[PDB]
């Protein structure tokens, strides 16, 4: 016959929270013309995701998991990175032709 | 034979340590594990612990044994109690000192745990262990047989080898168990033996005094209000991280 | 607050006794505890003291390297023994408890126990 | 991580931010009891500009020094109505005759510009150096131009 | 034996979920610092060409973007904190194994 | 190597004000406690430090000290002060002291 | 091996970054801080901690 | 990363881009991100010896 | 099995009540294990779930020992470790920058989610029956009724 006697509830929802995550180890940045070259360290895996501040973003993300150089175009109109969990950071290149 | 490699060690105490993942949480463990050394071959390491090994709870070689600080107390626990695991159960190869000679696994982390009474301490760090073979065949546990070839293992050699640490004065551990409430204001009761350092903020005119009897602050009415510091410094500690530092 | 005592009355000279005292209304393990003797006519005399904890115990002069102090927290219990008796320690005892609101280091005395007569002849 | 210009993204509400995107056209509608009359504001005469430093750079690396010889001392505005340079300050105190100091960024590698001050306006011109890193941490503040001409 | 199945939302859905919305059109709003002669104010203006800010009798009216673009498409999706471009099925055409 | 020094007996007048003296070496720089003791009931402590009196006890007394040496101060001698007092020190040296009882009438 | 003083808590009140010469080191002063111990809060004033 | 003129040396140049973090709140540490050791990644890399 | 209330349905800290044959027997907490691929931690339990700190695995595993006769049940759900960030990692960090994460939080309370409760169906235990001069004897547990 009828069997539902009744509701109980469920406990360890799910919740929000802050929550510690790693930081890795600072990139060394070497900068040249409308180019910046990223030496990078990471300890464990990082997500390393830039894009372009034009209108074409032409972003790329990768997991880097050994030691890498990147190097990338900066143009005039900005280019930017994220590597890890660090904040996003900004750059910008000028006219220095030799 | 093995006192003399002790007297150094002798003059010093366990303490506890912030530890990441205890068995709930993080917390204060009596055994934290502040540096996990795998650079040798056949998966040998050297962990680097809160607590001491080889001297038992008042400062005399006792063998197999560990010491730890728990709330100011130095308890003691056989060796053989302990439990270690990276990714598999390793095995306490020595204890001496700060330090432990262990055989491990590789892992992406290390959990050291024992149980007293109805309590299990329990601590786990992220540091990698690694287990690197000799040679040029890449083996995940050592062979039954084969040749004898160069190698570099962390001896279970507790002698003295010119590699040393430092000793420092333990900063004052404040403690909470010292302070209570009596005749509607806050009382501080140092242990017998020793002395605490009491600073309260209180009627608008902080108060800093150090005692080895029990005191009544009339000016104070709320035991959050205080705070007590077992000033306790006659046996040295090692500089970590985790401690606070002296003047 | 109370301390009550017991255990005293009458003994013989070169015997031994034994003084008890029991303590409610605080956390006996944190306070410092006195014994302190009255004769007949005469002044209040300092016998004793323990430091809370069994480290510290300190004796007077005319009572030194004869008598025992001891103290069980977990029971909350004083006890004096009171051993080597002599004529002229026949007097009354009285049980102390060490004060907070003490300033500089001064050992002043809170609240007393009744006294216990003590009396020492053939 | 992937917005076209730049944009930033949040999610209460769902939007974006900080879009180098387009132009906003301002339009203002100023009272006419707001202006002042030519009279009463410091009034210039017999201006000269010079540019003593000149660093071609994203930033307001360009200085230069405008000496004047004012009808009364005060406050008042500067200014160049052209897309050439960029001015850091809006306005300057000027006492009687002495010198004042302007801030710029420009685009032009050989300068030249009317700076617009205090109801006159005095052609300042000179030439101008490279900057010294290749990547800066910052937008431009000055308007490309087409002239970069020996 | 007769036995039944059915599929119910998980016990986390009220606290982790996916939003599937749908994006129509812009609306641009800015913080401006807006100085006229020493007459300062700061606000926030819907940049339409039609609300004013009127503060002090100077009017300004910051027309429409003059180019009109999003970066969101006509069919975005809310994760944790995250906004992605993705064409999600149509109430009522979800199929298995992906989402929806 | 300190005797505190007081009164055997003192004579006083009800109503009026009273005191009773205690001397020592080293007293001045060391607390000079003061305790008010019928002959047969417990001692209760009237003064705790130098200057100030614990809780409960009646506001007519107050201990003093000048030099080397300190007093005790009855003001408005009652039938209730009518009862022997002592004066009490600690040191490190011999640690709890108290004087000749100052018997009070 | 990094090695690594003890922080030097100085609780309601400012520190200097006094220096020394060990090989490649880095003193930085944090503050806002507020300690917890095996045994309670290492001291009172919620901010100006060091 | 770490090199000295002997292995007795006292004198030790080192550049391993260490950088200090903020403690965790109601946590006691120094923390730090710091590049790994540069010997320790030559061991992984390392091309095979001139044997 | 239940967790936070005793053998006779009364509040208890940390113990597990479970059914044994039709006895509802009780044991604490920390002597039930678990593991996924290493050990885990029990955080807490309350009712029929059980909150625990575990690593990532093919299969997880339940067991403890109870008059000297082990019990245990591995079953093969996946259990995954989900790191928060654009860091990878296995083991959460000794130290870094605070990020939004959600997970299964420490708390019993009463939040949007049920579970239902139903009759229990009728369980057989050919233990109350018993042969006995040739003719089978039946003998329900007392003040609990049989159906034959
Ligand atoms: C506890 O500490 C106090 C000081 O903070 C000690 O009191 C002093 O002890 C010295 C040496 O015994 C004397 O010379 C001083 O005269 C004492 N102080 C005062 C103001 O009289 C006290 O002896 C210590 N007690 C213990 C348990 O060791
Ligand atoms: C705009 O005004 C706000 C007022 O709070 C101020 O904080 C901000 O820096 C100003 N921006 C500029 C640089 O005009």
């Amino acid at each position: 016959g009828a069997t539902l006697k009744g509701k109980l509830h469920v406990p360890f929802l799910l919740a929000d929270g802050k929550c510690t995550v790693p930081l890795a180890p600072e990139p060394m940045i070497t900068f040249g013309f409308r180019s910046v070259s990223l030496k990078l360290h990471p300890k464990n895996p990082t997500y390393l995701i830039t894009r372009q501040l034009a209108d074409e973003p032409h972003y790329t993300h990768e997991l880097i998991s050994e030691p890498a150089v990147r190097n990338f175009t900066v143009t005039e109109k900005g280019w930017e990175f994220v590597w890890g969990n660090h904040p996003p950071k900004r750059f910008w290149a000028q006219e220095t032709a030799p | 034979s093995t006192e003399e490699l002790f007297n150094e060690y002798k003059l010093t105490r366990p303490y506890m340590a912030r530890c990441i993942r205890c068995a709930v949480g993080s917390c204060h463990s009596p055994i934290a594990i502040e540096a996990v050394k795998s650079d040798g071959h056949d998966g040998y390491v050297r962990l680097q612990t809160s607590s001491q090994y080889g001297l038992d709870s008042s400062g005399n070689l006792k063998g197999r044994t560990m010491r730890y600080d728990m709330h100011g107390t130095i308890k003691e626990i056989p060796l053989h109690q302990v439990s270690l695991y990276t990714s598999r159960p390793c095995h306490i190869v020595d204890g001496h000192g700060y330090f432990l000679l262990a055989r491990c696994p590789a892992g992406d982390s290390i959990t050291m745990e024992f149980k007293k009474d109805s309590v299990r301490h329990s601590c786990s760090v992220p540091y990698e262990v690694k287990f690197n073979p000799v040679g040029r065949e890449l083996y995940t546990h050592p062979p039954e047989h084969g040749v004898e070839q160069a190698c570099q293992v962390y001896a279970h050699d507790a002698q003295n080898r010119g590699a040393y640490v430092e000793m420092h004065l333990p900063g004052s551990e404040v403690d909470s168990s010292l302070v209570s409430l009596s005749g509607s204001s806050v009382t501080v009761t140092p242990p017998d033996g020793t002395s605490a350092l009491v600073e309260c903020e209180c009627g608008g005119t902080k108060i800093s005094e150090t005692i080895n009897k029990t005191k009544q602050f009339s000016q104070c009415t709320k035991k959050e209000q205080c705070r007590a510091y077992r000033l306790q410094n006659d046996k040295w500690v090692y500089n970590s991280d985790k401690l606070p530092k002296a003047a | 607050v109370q301390l009550v005592e017991s255990g005293g009355g009458l003994a013989k000279p070169g015997g031994s006794l034994r003084l008890s005292c029991a303590a409610a209304g605080f956390r006996f393990s944190d306070f410092h505890m006195h014994w302190v003797r009255q004769a007949p006519g005469k002044g209040l005399e300092w016998v004793s003291r323990i430091s809370h904890g069994g480290v510290t115990t300190r004796f007077a002069d005319s009572v030194k390297g004869r008598f025992t102090i001891s103290r069980e927290n977990a029971k909350n219990t004083l006890y004096l023994q009171m051993d080597n008796l002599r004529a002229e320690d026949t007097a009354v005892y009285y049980c102390a408890r060490d004060s907070p609101y003490w300033g500089d280091y001064s050992h002043s005395l809170d609240v007393w126990g009744r006294g216990v007569l003590v009396t020492v002849s053939s | 991580f992937t917005a076209p210009f730049g944009c930033e993204i949040y999610t209460n509400p769902i939007r974006a931010e900080n879009c180098a995107v387009g132009s906003i056209p301002l339009a203002f509608d100023i009272p006419d009891a707001l202006f002042t009359r030519v009279s009463e504001t410091p009034t210039l005469s017999a201006a000269e500009c010079t540019l003593n430093e000149c660093v071609y750079s994203s930033d307001f690396g360009g200085i230069a020094t405008v000496k004047y010889s004012a009808s009364k001392s005060g406050k008042c505005a500067v200014h160049v109505p052209s897309g050439t340079a960029t001015l850091k300050e809006a306005a300057v105190e000027l006492t009687e005759q002495g010198s004042a100091t302007i801030h710029f960024s420009t685009a032009n590698i050989h300068p030249e510009f009317r700076l617009q001050i205090c109801t006159s306006y005095v052609t300042c011109k000179g030439d101008c150096h490279p900057p010294k890193d290749h990547i800066v941490t910052h937008p431009q503040y000055h308007a490309q131009t087409f002239t970069a001409a020996v | 034996q007769v036995s039944k199945a059915y599929v119910m939302k998980s016990d986390d859905c009220l606290a982790d979920h996916a939003e599937a919305y749908k994006a129509h059109t812009a609306s641009v709003q800015a913080f401006l610092n807006i100085t006229v002669g020493e007459h300062s104010i700061v606000t926030t203006v819907y940049v339409n060409g039609e609300t004013p800010v009127n503060f002090n009798g100077v009017k300004i009216t910051a027309g429409p973007l003059s180019t009109a673009w999003t970066p969101f498409d006509r069919k975005i999706v809310q994760y944790a904190g995250e906004i992605y471009n993705y064409d999600f099925p149509e109430y009522g055409a979800g199929q298995p194994g992906a989402f929806g | 190597p300190m005797r505190l020094t007081q009164p055997r007996s003192v004579s006083v007048s009800p109503g009026q004000t009273a005191r009773i003296t205690c001397g020592g070496d080293n007293i001045g720089s060391k607390s000079v406690h003061w305790y008010q003791q019928k002959p047969p009931q417990a001692p209760v402590l009237v003064i705790y430090d130098d200057r100030a009196r614990p809780s409960g006890i009646p506001e007519r007394f107050s201990g003093s000290k000048s030099g080397n040496t300190a007093t005790l101060a009855i003001s408005g001698v009652e039938a209730g002060d009518e009862a022997d007092y002592y004066c009490q020190v600690w040191d490190s040296s011999s640690d709890v002291l108290f004087g000749g009882g100052t018997r009070l009438t | 091996k990094t090695g690594m003083d003890s922080p030097a808590i100085k609780c309601c009140g400012s520190q200097e970054c006094t220096p020394t010469y060990r090989p490649d080191e880095q003193c930085k002063v944090f503050t806002g801080v507020y300690p917890f111990m095996w045994g309670g809060a290492y001291c009172f004033c919620d901010t100006e901690n060091t | 990363d770490i090199q000295s003129r002997t292995v007795s040396s006292s004198d030790l140049y080192a550049n391993t881009n260490l950088v200090l973090q903020r403690p965790k709140a109601g946590a006691i540490h120094v923390p730090y991100t710091q590049a790994p050791s540069g010997f320790e990644q030559w061991k992984k890399d390392k091309a095979p010896s001139l044997k």
